[PDB]
């Protein structure tokens, strides 16, 4: 912890004297002799998280179901659709689809 | 240094921990009771937020101008220097001090009194200063030290200078924008 | 909301309006005060 000098306010240093180790200055005489027990807890932040995942229900919080893939027709599905690229005047989906795990992913 | 370090299930006691963790700082050499080893009291080191500067011991809420000024009356009968700001121009003409409407300060006025101050029902305290009442309220509050002081030059030399009191509180005035305003809308 | 409380009156004296400086110590809190250590040189230009 920063404490500070009450003569010319520079910063303590702990160093060891003969009889206690001491808070000094450097640019005064100033000195404090440590006589008790003095303590600085931090307290810092446990790894709080044990973060499993994955589940598949994590991944079907999405919109789509019971529709139509070109490949394998299941209703199981997980859908996605895009318009970030406007070179492509027709639209732009992604399609999963996993009611059999196919596992197919097409435009 | 050997690598492979052996571990087991069992649980850790909390008290042994507990007084683990005390026996291994809990001694003092505190018996050299002698004048090296003492410490002044009154000259402990500063830590560094100034209302908090005890870090070794022998062992905040805003406060409003109405509760200032009710501390210093009805709780003590001591007298208290503050410490007050003016507004840029006071509410007067120059008497006689050779002029162009120019500022108007304290250092202009006469001896005598000045105005009245009203502590208003819930908190609202005005500065009655003549035919426009300011408005008061605390300002920044300065927790160092502040020293109110008498440098009296009685001499070409030499003279005299004396320390009156400490000054704890700061006070700001401010004219009421909103009531002059509302007077002759523009 | 009438002045319920203290309707203090308000003064202005100017025997003290060109001696009154101000001195105030940035680094020395409130508690620590210069009221025990003797002085020994005070000097000024006006
Ligand atoms: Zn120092
Ligand atoms: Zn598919």
């Amino acid at each position: 912890m920063l404490l500070f000098c009450p003569g010319c306010g520079n910063g303590l240093i702990v160093e060891e004297g003969q009889r206690c180790h001491r808070f000094s200055c450097n640019t005064c005489p100033y000195v404090h002799n440590i006589t008790r027990k003095v303590t600085n807890r931090k307290y810092p932040k446990l790894k709080e998280v044990d973060d499993v995942l994955g589940g598949a229900a994590a991944w079907e919080n999405v919109d789509s179901t019971a529709e139509s893939c070109p490949k394998c027709e299941h209703p199981r599905a997980y859908f996605m659709q895009l318009q970030t690229r406007s070179a492509d005047e027709p639209m732009t989906t992604f399609y999963k689809c996993c009611n059999a795990q196919c596992g197919h992913r097409w435009r | 240094r050997p690598e492979v370090i052996q571990s087991h299930s069992i649980f850790e006691q909390g008290p042994a921990e507990m007084m683990k963790k005390k026996g291994n700082w809990d001694k003092t050499v505190d018996v050299s009771d002698m004048g090296p080893s003492h410490i002044i009291n009154i000259k402990k080191e500063k830590r560094e937020t100034d209302e908090e500067t005890k870090q070794i011991l022998r062992m905040l809420p805003k406060d409003v101008s109405v509760a200032e000024l009710l501390r210093e009356l009805s709780l003590t009968k001591e007298e208290e220097l503050l410490f007050l700001q003016l507004p840029d121009t006071l509410p007067g003409q120059p008497p006689t001090q050779d002029i162009a409407e120019n500022a108007c300060t304290l250092a202009d006025l006469t001896e005598g009194q000045v105005g009245k101050l009203l502590i208003r029902k819930s908190g609202r305290v005005q500065l009655l200063l003549g035919k426009v009442t300011l408005d008061v309220t605390m300002g920044t509050a300065c927790s160092f030290l502040q020293e109110l002081v008498s440098v009296g030059l009685g001499d070409s030399r030499t003279g005299e200078m004396t320390v009156l009191g400490h000054v704890k509180h700061k006070l700001v005035c401010s004219p009421d924008f909103e009531s002059l305003l509302d007077h002759k809308h523009r | 909301d009438d002045p319920v409380v203290q309707e203090i009156d308000v003064y202005l004296a100017k025997s003290l309006a060109e001696k009154l400086y101000l001195f105030q110590y940035p680094v020395r809190p409130a508690s620590m005060t210069y009221d025990d250590i003797p002085h020994l040189s005070a000097k000024i230009k006006p």
